[PDB]
């Protein structure tokens, strides 16, 4: 429905959380039979990467972030179920040293 | 630091670690107005820039070749650093020069000169 | 009616609490609101007898990076019966969620979603919010004073894999700052 | 002919010959169709060369 | 209100502070600051032609005329001074139609070549007609004109658009020092000019360029090359010198189109040398763009960068621990420098020093090579005691200052060494370190005159530092400071002038020539910039690996070569004389296949088979903080700590040859002037 | 004694310096009476002395492969500070 008012503490951002992260699961079969790759990728791993992406921004504190975050999730999420992303985009984007820097650019 | 605006700003991450350079233009000597003081931009170094090997355009591939002159411009330094801040770029402030009003008069043009004394 | 008579009663009738800043000119009258009392304000102003603002022109928005409400969402709006034009304005932020006014106005949905598209102001209740006018998976706000003008990606053709692709951006020429500003102005 | 560029090709037209101090140049005939007008003065023994049309003045007198 | 263009009002006393109307907003004013300063003061911006805040005040013009109250006339306000309780009034009917009265008359007479003006985006005078002018336009009969008289090739004169606002004159005659500029003619006619062949030869001549107005005097080597609007403007410092001006670099797309004085009240004060203004071209003349490698034939092959950093690897390891040593250049920041004597150190050697006369230089207690006394600072000095540095040639924004001083408090000037020009009356006391001897004995009157003179200045120039006798001579100088009480803790008058951008830098941070022994029977010699250090102490059999952007001299006798980058696109940190440290910005990209100097050492380091604690730009300034912290704080203006008794005695005998000159032709001095092509033939006709 | 061995102990000992000196003021006082007397007996030395205002008091030194072995003297004494010297001196050996 509409979009929810905000989170006032932190609980109820990681409830709002553990709701994205729970659709996003229920709606991982759809996007694996609505883009025709059954064996290409098995199901087990895009939990493990959604995990992965959810943990990088551990370090936010801000309540407003975590909210605008999560609806930046749902949009995204939402924009995968129609079959409106381009195809196998989804795989892509869901998958010393100086000397090496030193001989390719003066910018690293 | 506190790059949570950053995190949500949703442009390119690589992007979101390229030191900047904040700072306060000075008049330009050529010109004796000052109108165009007192505010302060964000300079993104956009240092690479080749030239097209077809026509000797001046080609780029920096997304913020022009983004610091063009637009974003704050009336004050603190407003520039808490925006630095806030999209968690490493700003580096560079403090300007003000001229120091000195007390002149006309009629020090016109100087005794001393006395003829024998030297 | 009369544009100092609406500034007259609209200021006298209005409860005091929800205008925070009011302005009087010949370019239009404008009442610059907190961001909560935003949807009384004008609900109040769509159903009163002597200010019956019936239709909502448009839903602007203004970045103003130097002030800590750095957007400003701006309510145009138009009284039919009575022939006047009130402006109601906001203050926003990157995180700041504002109560829409689709329940009001059903045409503002879009004016919102675009809104949202361009700036990036999220807006309370309102149904299917979603990015409008930029492409399909579109990062980043353009209309920001932040966002490039010729954007982070690019779009070509790619042989290899027989689909349109998204690269960053090579501009073969970059475009040209011109700087006219000069002083004594 | 196209081999001449202007640069070789402006050097080839005689100096103005005109009297006094100095001569104004607007291009051409027309006031309004040549360049905006150029007072210079041909005091020099050289020609003096207009800035726009690089058309060269000098002085028939003295 | 605040001050218009932030500027800052010093009350050398606070008691008189008269209090003005300029507006109806009261403001505090000190004693003098004629109504143009005061309406300054006040956030208000007038109109004006004439005035300059660097030179002398002249009243023609008559374009900041505004209203008193008390006044029948509209008055100059560049030119009146300020009285208590004035009621001031600049918009107003008279003062407003006193504007484009005068402007009217200022453009009646006007050339209409503005399309080709080389300063139609940036000319004041259209600036201004389109603010404070009418649009109309009455005059309609024949103009005037005036021809066109060559001076200097890097001044392109059109006289025809030239407002007779004697700005040039005045500059000519105050601050650059020599009288050759002056107005000719009377009346509606009158000329500027030298009345004769001559053309302005001065160091600081380019400057005329700037502060005339309109399009009258415009540089040559800029001509119709670019408009302002399509220059990208770079705030960044200079090298060419060690007085470090501040500069705007101006760059369309990849390459410097010009260079612009930035103000800074402390270094250059809105001027600039010839040679820092005009050095932009050499860096887009003869570069070195890839590594290159010496045949056996001698030809010069390139190769990709790891093929020459393994060559240079390879080569190390076979010399010895000692025989390594590494000289850098003139034209080199302080993390490049660091990281070459990180990497000389690590490898068992400690022969590094920096290019040009730092031979046993002491660089020891940070005020026997610094300019203890600040630049502003010498405005307050009643004597100079020049010594054997003619700081017209070696530092040319500092004989500013020192000629500021003379014509202003009207100071005297003892200077000793080879015979030279001064824009000011010096009086040549002697040619050696015998007349040293004297002064410290006092068979002269200026030991009287320097002993009856309070606040005295003595600069030494680093010229006398190559010399055997550096510790006799500083000893000399040093009793002479002691005897005649230069020096004390509010006013510390003993001060050296450095000669190098990157040589303040390089004491700081230790690298100093131990041995006079050095780069003769030393195999490997990393010249890191140092292009003029003479190439034939280097034996036959060194291997020398080039590492520069300009290849003049050493790059024909150099082994593999490494390209480098200029000051332009780099950011390291350079020093001044009076120990300033000010960063640079990376204006526009480096040429062809180069890198930074520091990543070139640090890459070098890391194949030759040893390991340093940094890898970046950030991490080389840590390792700076623990060698010379000074170098890491930009904005602090240090004074010197100690004073000069902690010298220990220097008993041996002076000398017996008199003072050399260091630097023969101003017009090059580094390899970017000396490849540049607007230079070169600068230093053909204005040589004397 | 010691003093005179130090050449052949190592190189470029350099020492830091606040210029107000709120605890550098125990450094000041110990390089102000103690560097005339040591570089007399210790020529061809380098002891650099930077200050830059708002620094802690280290003092540092290099040996010959560059190896650098810092002692803080933040809240020494001026017999402190000369021992430290001294064993600063004597690891190098
Ligand atoms: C096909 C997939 C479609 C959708 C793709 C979407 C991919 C991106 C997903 C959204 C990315 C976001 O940042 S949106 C969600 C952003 N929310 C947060 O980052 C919360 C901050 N972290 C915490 O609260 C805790 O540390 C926590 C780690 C939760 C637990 O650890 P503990 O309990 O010990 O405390
Ligand atoms: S000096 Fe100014 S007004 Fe005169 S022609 Fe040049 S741009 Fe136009
Ligand atoms: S040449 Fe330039 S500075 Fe000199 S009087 Fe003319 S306009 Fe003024
Ligand atoms: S600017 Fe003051 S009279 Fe010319
Ligand atoms: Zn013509």
């Amino acid at each position: 429905i509409g979009v929810p008012p905000n989170s006032a503490n932190l609980t109820e951002a990681r409830r709002r959380v553990f709701d994205f992260f729970r659709a996003a699961c229920r709606s991982i079969p759809t996007i694996m039979d609505i883009y025709n790759l059954q064996d290409v990728v098995a199901p087990s791993q895009l939990r493990y990467a959604i995990s992965a992406q959810i943990r990088n921004n551990a370090h936010i504190t801000d309540p407003k972030v975590i909210d605008l975050l999560i609806f930046k999730g749902m949009e995204e999420l939402t924009d995968i179920v129609d079959h409106a992303k381009q195809r196998h985009h989804i795989i892509g984007q869901y998958v010393t040293d100086f000397l090496k820097n030193f001989y390719t650019s003066n910018y690293f | 630091k506190r790059g949570e605006i950053g995190k949500v700003s949703g442009i390119p991450e690589e992007h979101l670690s390229r030191k900047v350079i904040i700072y306060s233009p000075a008049r330009t000597a050529t010109q004796s107005g000052s109108g165009k003081l007192g505010k302060w931009k964000i300079n993104f170094v956009s240092t690479l820039k080749w030239e097209n090997p077809l026509m000797g355009w001046t080609s780029t591939g920096d997304p913020y070749a022009n983004v610091g002159d063009s637009a974003l411009a704050f009336d004050s330094e603190e407003a520039a650093k808490s925006f630095a801040e806030r999209h968690g770029w490493d700003y580096k402030v560079k403090k300007p020069n003000t001229p120091l009003l000195k007390v002149k008069s006309y009629s020090d043009n016109f100087k005794w000169k001393g006395n003829p004394q024998p030297e | 009616m009369d544009n100092q008579f609406i500034f007259k009663y609209s200021w006298e009738t209005l409860p005091k609490k929800w205008v925070k800043k009011m302005e009087r000119s010949e370019h239009g009258n404008r009442f610059d609101t907190n961001t909560d009392y935003l949807f009384q304000l004008l609900c109040f102003l769509k159903l009163h007898t002597y200010t019956r603002v019936q239709v909502l022109i448009d839903i602007c928005g203004v970045d103003y990076p130097s002030r800590k409400r750095r957007f400003e969402v701006v309510y145009n709006l138009l009284s039919t019966r009575y022939n006047s034009r009130i402006r109601v304005q906001t203050s926003a932020d990157e995180v700041t969620r504002i109560s829409s006014v689709v329940s009001l106005f059903p045409s503002a949905g879009w004016w919102e979603r675009e809104v949202w598209d361009m700036f990036g102001v999220s807006f309370i209740n309102h149904p299917d919010l979603r990015r409008i006018l930029t492409d399909y998976g579109f990062e980043g706000h353009p209309l920001r004073k932040d966002f490039p003008l010729s954007g982070y990606v690019q779009v070509r053709y790619d042989d290899p894999e027989k689909r349109v692709v998204s690269e960053p951006i090579e501009m073969t020429q970059e475009f040209r700052y011109f700087d006219f500003a000069s002083p004594w102005e | 002919r196209s081999k001449k560029s202007p640069m070789e090709l402006i050097s080839e037209v005689p100096p103005i010959k005109v009297d006094g101090r100095i001569v104004a140049c607007e291009g051409d005939t027309n006031p309004a169709l040549g360049h905006p007008i150029e007072f210079i003065c041909l005091d020099l023994n050289e020609p003096a060369i207009c800035k726009y049309c690089g058309l060269r003045y000098v002085q028939d007198h003295h | 209100r605040n001050p218009v263009g932030g500027a800052r009002v010093h009350f050398s006393n606070p008691e008189d502070a008269i209090e003005v109307f300029v507006d109806g907003y009261a403001v505090k004013v000190p004693k003098g600051f004629t109504v143009l300063q005061a309406c300054e003061v006040a956030g208000v911006d007038i109109p004006r032609f004439c005035y300059h805040s660097r030179l002398s005040i002249a009243g023609n013009c008559r374009m900041c005329l505004v209203e008193v109250e008390k006044s029948p006339k509209p008055v100059a306000s560049c030119a009146m001074p300020a009285l208590p309780g004035m009621k001031i009034k600049t918009d107003t009917p008279i003062a407003k139609k006193a504007r484009e009265g005068v402007m009217e008359f200022l453009l009646m007479n006007h050339p209409l070549d503005c399309p080709i003006c080389d300063q139609g985006g940036e000319c004041d005078l259209q600036d201004q007609s389109m603010a404070f002018g009418s649009d109309r336009g009455r005059f309609t009969e024949m103009k005037r004109s005036v021809v066109d008289k060559n001076l200097g090739p890097l001044v392109k004169t059109v006289m025809t658009r030239c407002i007779q606002c004697t700005r040039c004159v005045r500059f000519a005659s105050e601050v650059a020092g020599v009288q050759d500029l002056g107005i000719l003619g009377r009346g509606s006619g009158e000329e500027i000019g030298t009345y004769v062949e001559k053309l302005m030869t001065s160091e600081l001549s380019g400057n005329v360029i700037d502060i005339c107005p309109v399009g009258a005097l415009t540089s040559k080597p800029f001509a119709f090359k670019a408009r302002n609007w399509e220059l990208k403007a770079t705030e960044t410092i200079d090298v060419s010198d060690a007085v470090g001006s501040n500069i705007r670099v101006d760059s369309r797309g990849p390459e410097v189109m010009r260079i612009i004085p930035r103000l800074n009240e402390d270094i250059n004060e809105e001027w600039i040398s010839d040679k820092t203004r005009f050095c932009y071209d050499g860096l887009k003349r003869q570069r070195l763009s890839d590594p290159m490698i010496r045949d056996s034939d001698g030809r010069f092959k390139a190769v990709s960068w790891r093929d020459a950093l393994a060559v240079v690897g390879d080569i190390i390891h076979q010399v010895k621990p000692d025989e390594i040593v590494g000289v850098a250049g003139q034209l080199s920041d302080a993390e490049s420098m660091m990281v070459l004597k990180d990497f000389v150190n690590r490898m068992g050697s400690d022969n590094v020093w920096c290019e040009g006369t730092a031979a046993g230089v002491d660089a020891d207690l940070r005020y026997s090579y610094l300019m203890n006394t600040s630049i502003s600072g010498l405005e307050n000095a009643d004597l100079f005691l020049l010594i054997g540095t003619q700081p017209r040639v070696e530092a040319a924004m500092v004989n500013a200052r020192i000629c500021k001083t003379v014509r202003a408090s009207n100071a005297k000037v003892g200077y000793v060494g080879p015979p030279a020009e001064f824009n000011y009356d010096c009086k040549h006391l002697g040619t050696g370190p015998d007349t040293l001897k004297e002064i410290a004995e006092g068979r002269h009157p200026f030991c009287t005159a320097l002993k009856n003179a309070k606040n005295p200045a003595i600069i030494v120039g680093a010229g006398l530092f190559n010399r055997t006798d550096k510790n006799a001579i500083l000893s000399s100088v040093e009793s002479i400071a002691q005897a005649n009480n230069v020096v004390r803790p509010d006013w510390n008058g003993l001060n050296f002038l450095l000669q190098y951008a990157a040589q303040a830098a390089a004491l700081d941070l230790g690298l100093i020539q131990q041995s006079a022994k050095a780069l003769e029977s030393a195999k490997f010699v990393y010249l890191m910039g140092a292009d003029d250090v003479n190439v034939d102490k280097i034996p036959k059999d060194a291997f020398v690996v080039y590492q520069g952007h300009h290849g003049d001299k050493a790059v024909y006798r150099a082994n593999v070569i490494l390209p480098a980058s200029a000051f332009t696109e780099k950011e390291g940190t350079y020093e001044n004389t009076e120990g300033f440290t000010q960063q640079t910005v990376p204006a526009v990209p480096t040429v062809g296949d180069a890198r930074d100097d520091w990543k070139i050492v640090r890459a070098l380091s890391e194949v030759s088979g040893v390991k340093l604690p940094y890898n970046s730009i950030e991490g080389v300034r840590s390792r700076i903080k623990s060698v010379a912290p000074n170098l890491v704080h930009t904005d602090e203006r240090e004074p010197a700590a100690f004073g000069p008794s902690l010298k220990p005695e220097c008993k041996e005998a002076m000398s017996t040859t008199p003072f050399q000159t260091v630097v023969e032709n101003f017009y090059m001095t580094n390899s970017i002037t000396r490849a540049s092509k607007i230079m070169a033939q600068c230093s053909a006709v204005l040589l004397k | 004694a010691w003093r005179g061995s130090i050449s052949k102990s190592m190189k470029e000992l350099r020492i830091l310096l606040c210029q107000s000196s709120p605890a550098s003021a125990p450094t000041r006082t110990f390089v102000e009476k103690n560097y005339k007397d040591l570089k007399s007996l210790n020529p061809k030395l380098p002891i650099l002395i930077r200050e830059c205002s708002g620094v802690q008091p280290q003092m540092w030194a290099r040996y010959d492969m560059g190896v650098e072995r810092c002692v803080n003297l933040d809240g020494l004494t001026e017999p402190q500070i000369l021992k430290a010297l001294e064993n600063l001196v004597k690891s190098g050996a």
